[PDB]
């Protein structure tokens, strides 16, 4: 599912700027 | 037509109070950014409490005013460290900025000096931490929720993009919320004054814009780009383009197609593949109607825009209020704050 894909991306904790 | 006529005059007097409150607002910014204000407190006027967020060239600490007891939140900048990681430009915008606007979901610098080693900017302390936080444990906001947020950041992105401010930075670690429940933005370090275009490659993966990512000059519909990231992620609870690395996040950007979870309104669906526009000729606030197209679409009938930025609307959520209570931001190791007896990099921030 898109959500179970959301976890596996690893992206889930606090994103930082390039 | 879809208004009669009762309708049509009250929306066109809106919208032309909308025009004369932005031209007073650029007057009063303007006087600021000419004159910014300088020292307004010093160090020993604070007790330090703890700390809120650390970063490469410095922190934010919760402090308390000895003499009223109120807390506030210092961002503490190591003058030596802003130079060596080339910052300088970015940390003087930052505080020009904040010291020059003015509305209700831009948190306010209170106070701001330097010493020696150190910059000082001394602002609203915001207790009910970030977005991303009660995003993440709620997993998503339901439309009206994530709607009462939207409709705030369409009216201070409405209010930047008049003073020619290009934001750069939206995302939900970027937004606070108040014990009043409504939102509070406080990072200016990517923004600029841009009256036309703008080549910078900065920002968050998840929230670039397709130009941006293509290496163009780019503009203000940057930010509006960023509100439909934005929104997409509070409605669905995970963001429009995601993947393992940037690099596959990007060729989704740039792709034109984007999903939607089946829970989303169609009104949803339908403002959203108008601001997740690759087409700069079609993106809603890119637009001969501007900021109006996105204010009147359907999916914002609903808002009385006066009211939430009058704050006169209930906010959906509360964050738990427990005045310095720290609970709703992440626990950092406790460094001292050296301050040294001879003066570092005084030529390079004289303007701070
Ligand atoms: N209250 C309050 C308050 C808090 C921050 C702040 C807290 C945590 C992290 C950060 C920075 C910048 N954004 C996210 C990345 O790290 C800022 C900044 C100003 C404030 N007035």
């Amino acid at each position: 599912t898109t959500y179970a894909d959301f976890i596996a991306s690893g992206r889930t904790g606090r994103r930082n700027a390039i | 037509g879809h208004m009669g006529n009762a309708a049509a005059a009250k929306k066109g007097s809106e919208q032309e109070s909308v025009k004369e409150f932005l031209a007073k607002a650029k007057e009063e910014f303007l006087k600021k950014w000419e004159s910014p204000s300088q020292n307004t407190a010093q160090l020993d006027h604070f007790d330090r409490i703890k700390t809120l967020g650390t970063g490469s060239f410095g922190r934010v600490m919760l402090v308390k005013h000895k003499e009223t007891g109120n807390h506030y939140a210092m961002k503490i900048l190591d003058k030596q460290k802003v130079v060596k990681l080339k910052q300088i430009e970015h940390t003087l915008n930052e505080k020009r900025i904040l010291q020059a606007v003015n509305f209700p979901f831009l948190v306010k610098l209170e106070f701001s000096f330097k010493d020696n080693s150190n910059l000082y900017m001394v602002m609203e302390y915001v207790p009910g931490g970030e977005m991303f936080s009660h995003l993440r444990r709620i997993g998503r906001f339901s439309e009206p929720h994530a709607r009462f947020y939207a409709a705030q950041i369409v009216l201070t992105f409405e209010y930047l993009h008049s003073l020619d401010l290009i934001y750069r930075d939206l995302k939900p670690e970027n937004l606070l919320i108040d014990q009043q429940g409504y939102i509070q933005v406080t990072d200016f370090g990517f923004a600029k004054r841009v009256k036309g275009r703008t080549w910078t490659l900065c920002g968050t993966p998840e929230y670039l814009a397709p130009e941006i990512i293509l290496s163009k000059g780019y503009n203000k519909a940057v930010d509006w780009w960023a509100l439909g990231v934005l929104i997409y992620e509070m409605a669905a609870g995970y963001p429009p383009f995601f993947a393992d690395q940037p690099i596959q996040i990007y060729e989704k950007i740039v792709s034109g197609k984007v999903r939607f979870p089946s829970h989303f309104s169609s009104d949803l669906k339908d403002l959203l593949r108008n601001l997740l526009q690759v087409d700069l000729t079609k993106r809603f606030g890119n637009l001969k109607n501007g900021v109006n197209d996105i204010k009147n679409h359907k999916w914002f009938a609903t808002t009385d825009w006066i009211a939430i930025y009058q704050r006169k609307v209930e906010a959906p959520f509360i964050p738990k209020f427990k005045p310095g209570d720290t609970s709703n931001f992440d626990d950092y190791e406790e460094e001292e704050i050296r301050v040294s007896i001879n003066e570092k990099c005084g030529k390079e921030f004289t303007e701070f």
